[PDB]
């Protein structure tokens, strides 16, 4: 695995020696080179996984999510540069100096053999987004929701740290592999109760969860369009990993547990996509429509069925690929009328030709049109509650109708309707500008052709 | 002539790349291909065996 | 780029603050009224009339016909729900209990009769129609093993 | 079409790009 | 300040203000991405070689039960393990 | 507003338009509509205020049951047929400037004028500001009308768009 | 649907021959600028019968405040030409 | 056999080689628009030799060309179920195409983005066919989502008009509501079977089969606009004739009904689907014409006189006639489309107007227009030996004639005249009585292309609709046995209709004030379902989603 | 007879029935005229940069700043002990949600036994 | 649009063919 | 599909009708089927055998992997990764080849029930019987088990299933 972490650092100089107006062009051609190197990473095989060292090891699951991370990073700089050109020189040094580091946390995180390591990476992806949120954000209203992050620690990080090293203390050791053979049945216990809520509540605030997301649609709110991406991209991605991994060893306790979180977002699907018909702001809208999609996964691994693993690993993927691009293509407009608000422009189809070609695209995969793998893995998932209760088809069937709402709504809004006659400043597409929205919506679709590699482990 | 060009090249090329690969990477494999079995009359025989439908019985004669 | 104190803000309990709150959205002092004091803080927002924006005349050459909303006009706290494409207020044209109740009276109606004529049906005065082979207990996959009850349905 | 010339000016976005 | 980009450059892509730097940063993307990774890497995975062994399974499991239809051997055990190795407490 | 005066038109015309539909036959429409315009001049020489503003009360009251079931709308008015049907293709001038060299070069002439066009868009500009501060009542103008421009070479202030503004049919 | 052509010639005698069918007009008299409630003593409410007929004529609504003023027939005539922005 | 085979599939793939020449190359513009009606033309043909194949042979083949996905014990392929409906349902839906094809080519010469019309006509199409001849749920989902998206953008072609907006999603939010039945049917096989292969569905032939099939009922209520789910269906007509000829009258609408036959041998045992959907098509089938006798839109009125011919179709279906039903699909769509032409007709001479009112004097103003209208009306309303009465004194033959529900049967013939009835009103508006369009005569249609697609479609109803009946090879016990005035009281009723409607029609003529009523307006305003439930609907859902 | 029509919340009164309307007094006639002339100088306010070719952007619009300001509320209004709307309110939120805990809970207690006694089909059943 | 070869009238029946 | 046996797919045999033609008009079907000979057939049997002629000159093989069998998780001990993970693998891949067997299995059924068609159910006594025999042993040895398979589990589940019946067994004695 060291194979793509020297080259992601090698980027370092090759970002800062670099002349003055290469920076761009330079890391763009090789951060795109080494992406397809990446898929290398594809040599699976049936009965074990891949394990390279101590150190890192990738298996069927944890690859299609290192492809996602490093076929993003090229991505997020093309975008970047629009409202970075106007920056000084050594500040654009800085912040792609972080999305390296960026890149290269998460590409250690997801191959982690030990999941102390992990832990550790886990923390450290943080740091570049807080920087990238907050030194570049895009607002000056001090919300102080300093809390919620601080909530994240008290009622997320710091306990996992203590279950994690009593694992190691108990079992003997923390590498997932060993994991596999170690593993002992965990009995009903008040401590365990306790230790059961130190390896889960950490992630489902990431995901997040239901009640849980206050900070979600504040972060997207306030992020670049650099910090957007990754952080709905990957980094919610991240709680699924460990969630999935984790989940190893706490049986048969999570047969009950469960309840209170398949609750949450059994509900919490709808209540989302209700208000995203009532959002006033093209990002908002798809930070509650993030919550949405994200709280289908967690009932999938909760239940833990060979059908919930190979749904939910699609989910997160098309997911990522849909909300990406959602923020990209709402970020599209960002750059001529420079607002949020969803009703301040209008009709853009007028003036916008082939950026309504995006937006139908991509709204029709973001309500999983058929066959895509938008719909692959949720509908995947939708089935395998059917085994685990017939009930729930009913919040499955109306998040869906919902989410078919307002998904076309926002479409609606925007490009069917009558031009802003006081708008001037509508200008023909750039061809950065839908370069990028075409890397993302291809590839969306190209893996519907041969769904095998994003299927998860269970296949 | 206009009509000339859809006889070749929109037609029979198609037909001939499907049949092409139904011939050799369809049909070459079990159960990708399932045809009902043909159906049987009376006064019918069969190729492969020579077979025979034994005619049904002498009807009641009615009017006819 | 804009004030503080030109933006949405608590409850006013008293009419002086309630001047700003009125003038602040171009409404007159009549006009305006916010919610009532509570804990659903909707702030020093005014109280618009429950309408969509259909109702509003569409001749008058507005700056956003599309919507029918001026530059400067307030907005409903809700005016995107309440838009041409959403929720619609318009006179209608019967009686609103009736119309409700004119969907009652048919739809109620024929839920019932179903079950009414579900106990007495309609149908032909006529016997089953016959066939052999024990009832067609084979060529129904029947289990050849266990032979079925014998069955001949007589001559008339 | 119908008569001879009666040809108006379209005005159209920007195509190129 | 949102400057344009077409009226220094009238064909500007949309990449720099700088209409040589523009081309280059124009060409990158669209090599590496689209005709290497879209079209090379695209190609490459339509020939991953038997992916997880689906393909091999399907011959193995079709070898098994020829010698299990002749000799008339039941299509699959009923038990995963061998009942003598499971070596029964009490 | 608009006094009662004219408010009896506003039933006047609209009345018919209910009546016209259900008359729907030719010979029916012009008898059963003098019958209305009969009823009309019953009243049309009462000159009482208090009546005459007693005298549209239920004629509203009467009208509500007797509104068409499906009342006709005209085709391009709102609600109609062609209700904006054609809104999709209609295409803002201003974007005109954006418009590609390559583009540009298959009509040089028209956009020649259009510079001069603009060129009274911009010189005019100066003195149209002041062409109001004449007619600008203190305390906010009274109403929204505009005047003519009292000089020769000039235009009415407030006037590029609608001027400008494109063609009922773009294609 | 070909071409429904527009001409400003052609819809001359449109709306003024609207008026050569009318039983409260000498038909002489009748001028292309005439003003209807002082050349043709005519009044408002007779005037609205008029507007009516441009609609069933021509086949588009009329605004009620701006079907007033229409007393001359080169204002109907702008009113139509306007509307439609017929210009030769 | 190979020669079937291969021929089969050229029409799926040879329809979209037009589509891949739309995303590549630019090297004909302006000759697309015929270049999709000539394949269309071209696949026809191909249409009709597996027609030949099929009649002599009925060789029902199930062919399956990839090895798409497995899972498990699971696998998916891009198969196609080369069968009876395929070989009989798939000729009909080109011969329409192609006559609705050179329609289109005329009516929308006013679009400069004619060929982006045509880059989705060909589309829907292409999903249709795919779902007919679908062999699995997923693959057959997806055909019942292409319908549903197509729809989107073709119902809402001219972007800018509210009400196509506002309809569109309209019918989507109700063409999305019945695949929660079907997702759930996917679920049950998938649970309690194993599998979404229509091969192990019926083989297996389940014992307790009320969860999955309830999901199919569903299904057709909002897709197919049965009652429950009907109003956006009328709501169509906001956009373009042509749009509405193909998809809202002969091809998806058709989807619903589509189902519950192909799921014929798990149907038949379970009753409870049988009483609903025979009484769901039953308050349908008239509450479509009860409010139809009084609407006043040309448009709209042929949604709802279409309405109530697919609101009895459930009652066929619902009656247990599997392959008899399928007959009522072709026959009605031929004439109805071509109604909907003969619709474009008058609002072409009349220049964007639409009022049934707003019409006459046309029998000889509008020779050709006239010509065809009364074929399709007397077709539709059951004209012995005419492609619509052969299905509607067949399919009233085991409803009347075998066990049925008392109230089923009830409003079965109330509405059957009502049929008559509003045709009646039409053609006498349409055609009867002197002009009544506005001042101006813009009345032309010597067209030869439209005649052309006029000549196509007016042959079939009269000719095609018989001849269809004599290649279709027995599959039932036809009860030819039966009362004489059940056999025949379609025979008697069915004048009634035009009689009482014209009795109706005609003392409306003399010039007597009118006086409202609360039924004229209950039937006349849709029965204040779409009045009501598409106000406070959207209201629950949008008003207190805040909270 | 012609029962007039009860408001409603979804229906809006006829312009020509409201009884304040049909006599237009100085207690109208003032808040008519000032209405006008306030919206007339938003129209003037407004037509000087809609007319005016120096402009290239988009129009800050002070109203939909405060109409978007105002939705984002967050912890400026309200109070913790507010019996009105908090037990209430809260309860719209977190009522339904224990409701679902013994919906399906009740069918997977219900449901277990049965496999544990065999009283439900699963001969079948393989995706799970 | 082969020059009009249909003159529309004004109040009259179509000039047919 | 080079040369797949037909044993592990059964095919009954197909027994087409001849032709006994008693109209007096001309068969149709016959003018374009000598043109699928030469029109079609040959054309596309034309270009293959030039096709397949360099593939003869041209030659390469490949195998297909046998796996050894090795110790089961019975022969395995504790907290013991080597002996543990030869005896997982070994399980997982016999278990994944368990796997085909279902959809092996149920290949034959979609053959039973579309070539046969109407005789489906009188014709498919040994297929639909053959086909619960299969559902009855892969169900019982690998469901149950939640997304974590695992050697120990599925032993687990078998010693759960083997003492379950051993009490039954000896209640009836
Ligand atoms: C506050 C105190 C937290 C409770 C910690 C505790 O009581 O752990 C007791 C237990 C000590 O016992 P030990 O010797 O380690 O092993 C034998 C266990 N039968 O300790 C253990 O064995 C396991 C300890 C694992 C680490 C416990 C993590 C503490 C936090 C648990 C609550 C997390 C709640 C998260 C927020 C939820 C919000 C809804
Ligand atoms: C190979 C040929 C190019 C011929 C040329 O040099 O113009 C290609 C390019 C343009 C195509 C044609 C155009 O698309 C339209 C032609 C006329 C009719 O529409 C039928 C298809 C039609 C016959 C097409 C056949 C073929 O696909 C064509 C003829």
């Amino acid at each position: 695995m060291l194979k793509y972490i020297i080259p992601t650092i090698m980027l370092m100089p090759l970002t800062w020696l670099s002349k003055n107006n290469m920076i761009w062009v330079n890391s763009t051609a090789h951060s795109l080179l080494i992406s397809f190197t990446s898929l290398l990473l594809m040599n699976q095989f049936g009965d074990n996984s891949l394990n390279f060292s101590l150190l890192f090891f990738s298996d069927s699951l944890s690859t299609p999510l290192l492809i996602l991370t490093m076929w993003l990073l090229p991505l997020m700089l093309m975008a970047s540069q629009h409202h970075l050109s106007k920056e000084n020189l050594t500040r654009k040094k800085l912040f792609i100096t972080m999305l390296i580091s960026l890149q290269l946390f998460l590409i250690m995180t997801f191959t982690a053999m030990e999941l102390i390591l992990f832990y550790i990476l886990f923390e450290a992806t943080l740091v570049p987004t807080l920087i990238i949120i907050t030194r570049w954000g895009n607002q000056t209203e001090r919300l102080n929701a300093g809390l919620y992050f601080l909530f994240y620690t008290l009622a997320g990080s710091l306990p996992l740290l203590v279950a994690l090293i009593y694992i190691q203390n108990t079992v003997g050791s923390l590498n997932f592999l060993m994991l596999q053979y170690w593993v002992q049945p965990v009995h009903n216990s008040w401590s365990n109760v306790f230790m059961w809520l130190a390896c889960m509540m950490a992630f489902m605030v990431k995901m997040p969860l239901y009640g849980l997301h206050l900070w979600l649609p504040k972060a997207h709110v306030e992020a670049p369009i650099a910090g957007s991406m990754v952080l709905a991209a990957v980094l919610l991605k991240l709680g699924g990993y460990g969630m999935l991994r984790i989940t190893l060893i706490l049986n048969p306790m999570t047969d009950f547990m469960a309840y209170p979180f398949i609750m949450l977002s059994l509900w919490g699907m709808i209540m989302t996509s209700s208000i995203c018909l009532r959002q006033t702001d093209l990002k908002s809208l798809i930070a509650y429509s993030s919550v949405s999609h994200m709280a289908l996964v967690i009932v999938a691994i909760l239940i833990q069925t060979p059908w919930s693993y190979m749904g939910a690993t699609a989910l997160m993927i098309a997911h990522g690929l849909t909300s990406s691009m959602l923020f990209c293509l709402a970020n599209s407009n960002y750059e001529r009328i420079h607002s949020r608000t969803m009703i301040l422009a209008r009709g853009l189809q007028t003036l916008l030709p082939l950026m309504a070609t995006w937006w139908l695209l991509a709204s029709l995969t973001n309500l999983a049109l058929p066959p895509t793998i938008n719909l692959i893995g949720e509908l995947f998932v939708v089935m395998s509650t059917f085994s685990w209760s017939n009930i729930t088809i009913i919040l499955m069937g109306v998040n869906m109708v919902i989410t078919a709402l307002y998904s076309l709504y926002m479409l609606i809004m925007t490009q069917r309707g009558k031009y802003t006659y006081h708008i001037n400043n509508i200008s023909p597409s750039f061809t950065r500008e839908n370069a990028l929205m075409s890397l993302h919506i291809l590839p969306l679709l190209l893996l519907t052709l041969n769904p095998k590699i994003i299927l998860g482990p269970l296949y | 002539y206009r009509h000339s060009i859809f006889a070749f090249t929109h037609v029979l090329i198609p037909v001939w790349i499907i049949h092409y690969y139904l011939k050799y990477h369809v049909t070459t494999k079990p159960y990708t291909i399932v045809e009902k079995k043909p159906r049987i009359f009376p006064g019918d025989t069969i190729l492969e065996t020579g077979e025979v439908i034994p005619p049904m019985k002498e009807f009641p004669d009615q009017h006819h | 780029h804009i004030t503080k104190d030109m933006l949405p803000g608590p409850y006013p309990k008293t009419p002086e603050e309630r001047a700003a709150a009125a003038k602040k959205y171009n409404m007159r002092v009549e006009d305006y009224e916010p919610y009532p004091d509570d804990g659903t803080g909707y702030g020093d927002y005014p109280k618009l009339p429950d309408r969509s924006q259909q109702e509003r005349d569409p001749w008058y050459d507005w700056d956003h016909p599309d919507l029918r909303l001026n530059w400067g006009e307030p907005m409903h706290w809700d005016l995107d729900m309440y838009i041409r494409n959403r929720v619609d207020t318009s006179p209608t044209p019967v009686n609103w209990n009736l119309m409700c109740k004119h969907l009652f009276g048919f739809v109620a109606f024929m839920l019932f009769m179903f079950w009414v004529g579900e106990t007495y049906p309609a149908y032909q005065p006529v016997g089953p129609k016959q066939y052999p082979y024990n009832n067609l207990y084979l060529e129904r996959g029947g289990d050849p093993n266990k032979e079925p009850e014998p069955v001949v349905h007589y001559e008339i | 079409s119908g008569d001879h010339g009666k040809r108006l000016f379209i005005i159209k976005p920007s195509g190129f790009y | 300040e949102d400057e344009n980009l077409y009226e220094k450059n009238p064909d500007s892509h949309g990449y720099d203000k700088d209409p040589a730097v523009d081309i280059w940063n124009m060409r990158v993307v669209f090599f590496f991405g689209f005709s290497i990774v879209l079209v090379l890497g695209s190609t490459f995975v339509a020939y991953l070689p038997d992916y997880r062994m689906q393909e091999w399974a399907r011959r193995e499991a079709e070898r098994l039960v020829k010698y299990r239809e002749a000799h008339g051997l039941p299509i699959m055990e009923s038990n995963c393990f061998d009942p003598s190795k499971i070596q029964l407490p009490e | 507003y608009l006094t009662h005066q004219q408010k009896v038109l506003r039933l006047y015309k609209r009345a018919l338009r209910h009546l016209e539909s259900w008359c729907i036959h030719r010979d029916k429409y012009r008898y059963f509509a003098c019958l209305l315009r009969a009823r009309f001049d019953e009243h049309k020489n009462e000159k009482d205020m208090v009546k005459a503003t007693q005298l549209l009360r239920e004629a509203e009251e009467e009208f509500w049951h007797g509104q068409h079931p499906q009342p006709y709308i005209f085709p391009e008015s709102p609600g109609g047929t062609s209700y904006e049907r054609y809104e999709c293709y209609k295409v803002p001038e201003w974007c005109l400037d954006d418009w590609h060299p390559s583009e540009k070069a298959m009509y040089p002439d028209y956009f020649a004028k259009r510079e001069q066009w603009k060129k009274l868009r911009r010189e005019s500009w100066e003195r149209e500001v002041k062409q109001l501060q004449e007619e600008t009542p203190v305390g906010g103008p009274r109403t929204e009308a505009l005047p003519p421009a009292r000089k020769q070479g000039d235009l009415p202030p407030l006037w590029w768009h609608i001027v400008t503004r494109p063609r009922e049919r773009p294609m | 649907s070909d071409a429904p052509p527009l001409t400003l010639e052609g819809i001359k005698d449109r709306v003024l021959y609207v008026l050569k069918l009318y039983d409260k007009i000498d038909p002489e008299k009748l001028s292309v600028n005439s003003h209807f409630m002082k050349d043709l003593g005519l009044d408002s409410l007779d005037q609205v019968e008029i507007i009516m007929a441009m609609e069933d004529e021509f086949g588009f609504e009329i605004p009620d405040i701006d079907a007033e003023k229409l007393m001359c027939p080169q204002e109907i005539v702008d009113y139509i030409a306007d509307k439609k922005d017929v210009y030769e | 056999m190979n020669m079937f085979s291969s021929l089969s599939l050229v029409t799926l793939l040879l329809l979209t080689m037009p589509i891949m020449m739309m995303s590549f190359n630019t090297y004909k513009p302006s000759n697309y628009p015929l270049y999709v009606k000539t394949a269309i033309s071209y696949a026809f043909i191909t249409s009709m030799i597996p027609t030949m194949m099929f009649i002599h042979s009925g060789q029902e083949l199930i062919i399956s060309n990839w090895h798409w996905l497995t899972i498990q014990t699971l696998k998916l392929s891009l198969s196609f179920k080369m069968d009876y409906f395929s070989m009989m349902f798939i000729p009909v839906a080109l011969f329409v195409t192609w006559s609705i094809m050179e329609f289109s080519m005329w009516y929308m010469y006013s679009d400069p983005n004619i060929n982006k019309f045509f880059k989705y006509l060909l589309l829907f199409l292409i999903t249709m066919l795919i779902l007919v001849t679908a062999n699995n749920l997923f693959q057959l989902f997806i055909g019942w989502e292409g319908v549903g998206i197509m729809s989107f953008l073709l119902i809402g072609w001219w972007y800018g008009r509210a009400d196509a907006n506002t309809a569109a999603l309209q019918a989507i939010l109700y063409n999305r509501i019945g695949d929660i039945g079907f997702i759930l049917a996917m679920a049950w096989f998938l649970t309690n079977l194993n599998t979404w292969d229509l091969q192990q569905i019926f083989m297996l032939n389940p014992s307790d089969s009320n969860m999955p099939l309830i999901g199919l009922a569903l299904a057709a209520t909002g897709k197919s606009a049965q009652f429950g789910l009907h109003p956006w269906l009328p709501s169509a007509m906001e956009g373009p004739t042509p749009v509405s000829a193909l998809l809202h009258s002969s091809t998806m609408v058709v989807a619903g009904i589509f189902l519950l036959i192909r799921f014929y041998p798990l149907t038949e045992n379970n009753k409870y689907i049988q009483s609903i959907t025979l009484c769901l098509g039953a308050i349908t089938t008239l509450f479509t014409a009860m409010c139809a006798l009084t609407q006043n839109d040309i448009k709209k009125i042929i949604a709802f006189s279409t309405s109530s011919q697919l609101g009895l179709m459930m009652v066929t279906i619902g009656i247990n006639q599997p392959y008899l039903a399928f007959l009522h699909i072709c026959t009605h769509a031929f004439f109805k489309a071509m109604l909907f032409m003969c619709s474009g007709s008058i609002i072409h001479s009349l220049n964007d107007e639409q009022d049934i009112r707003k019409m006459g004097g046309l029998f000889k103003a509008m020779p050709f227009t006239t010509t065809a209208l009364i074929v399709g009306s007397l077709a539709l309303t059951g004209m012995p030996f005419l492609t619509g009465f052969y299905s509607k004194d067949l399919i009233i033959e085991a409803a009347n004639t075998s066990y049925t529900n008392a109230w089923a049967l009830l409003m079965t013939l109330i509405a059957t005249s009502f049929t008559a009835i509003y045709s009646t009103r039409i053609i006498f508006f349409a055609l009867l009585g002197q002009p009544r369009f506005p001042t101006l005569v813009n009345i032309n249609e010597n067209n030869p292309l439209l005649i052309n697609s006029i000549k196509r479609l007016l042959i079939g109803s009269l000719f095609a609709g018989y001849i269809i009946s004599n290649n279709i090879p027995p599959t039932t016990i036809p009860q030819m046995t039966m009362p004489y005035y059940l056999k025949t009281t379609a025979l008697i009723v069915t004048i009634l209709g035009f009689i009482l409607a014209l009795e109706i029609s005609n003392m409306t003529k003399n010039l007597k004030y009118h006086y409202p009523s609360n039924a004229f307006k209950f039937s006349t305003l849709l029965g204040y379902f779409p009045t009501i439930m598409h106000r406070l609907a959207p209201y629950m859902n949008l008003s207190m989603s805040q909270k | 007879s012609f029962p007039k029509y009860e408001a409603s919340r979804l229906s809006s009164l006829p312009t020509t029935l409201d009884p304040a309307e049909y006599d237009i007094s100085s207690e109208t006639r003032k808040a008519q005229a000032e209405r006008l002339a306030i919206r007339s100088r938003l129209k003037r306010e407004y037509q000087l940069q809609y007319y005016d070719p120096s402009r290239r952007g988009v129009i800050e619009d002070p109203a939909l700043v405060r109409w978007t300001y105002a939705r984002s509320a967050n912890i400026y209004p309200n109070f913790r002990p507010n019996t009105k709307t908090s037990l209430l309110g809260a309860l719209f939120g977190i009522g339904p949600l224990v409701f679902w805990y013994y919906v399906f809970k009740t069918d997977r207690d219900r449901k277990e036994k049965l496999i544990q006694e065999g009283k439900l089909d699963r001969t079948f059943n393989i995706s799970y | 649009g082969g020059g009009a070869h249909i003159e529309p009238r004004y109040r009259q029946f179509p000039q047919l063919t | 599909p080079d040369s797949w046996d037909k044993d592990v797919y059964p095919e009954p045999p197909r027994r087409t009708p001849a032709p006994s033609p008693q109209t007096s008009l001309p068969n149709p079907i016959t003018y374009l089927t000598k043109a699928f000979d030469l029109l079609v057939d040959r054309p596309v049997t034309l270009v293959r055998e030039f096709i397949e002629r360099q593939h003869a000159k041209n030659k390469y093989y490949y195998y297909h992997r046998e796996f050894r069998r090795v110790p089961d998780i019975t022969e395995c001990q504790e907290k013991d990764v080597l002996c543990m993970f030869e005896a997982e693998m070994q399980w997982r891949r016999d278990y994944k080849v368990d796997q085909e067997i279902v959809n092996i299995i149920q290949e034959r059924l979609k053959a039973c029930q579309q070539r046969e068609g109407e005789s489906h159910r009188q014709n498919c006594a040994k297929e639909l019987e053959q086909f619960t025999q299969v559902v009855k042993a892969y169900q019982d040895r690998y469901h149950d088990l939640g997304a974590h398979y695992s050697a120990r589990k599925c032993l687990a589940k078998q010693k759960q299933r083997m003492l379950a019946e051993r009490k039954a067994a000896k209640e009836a004695a």
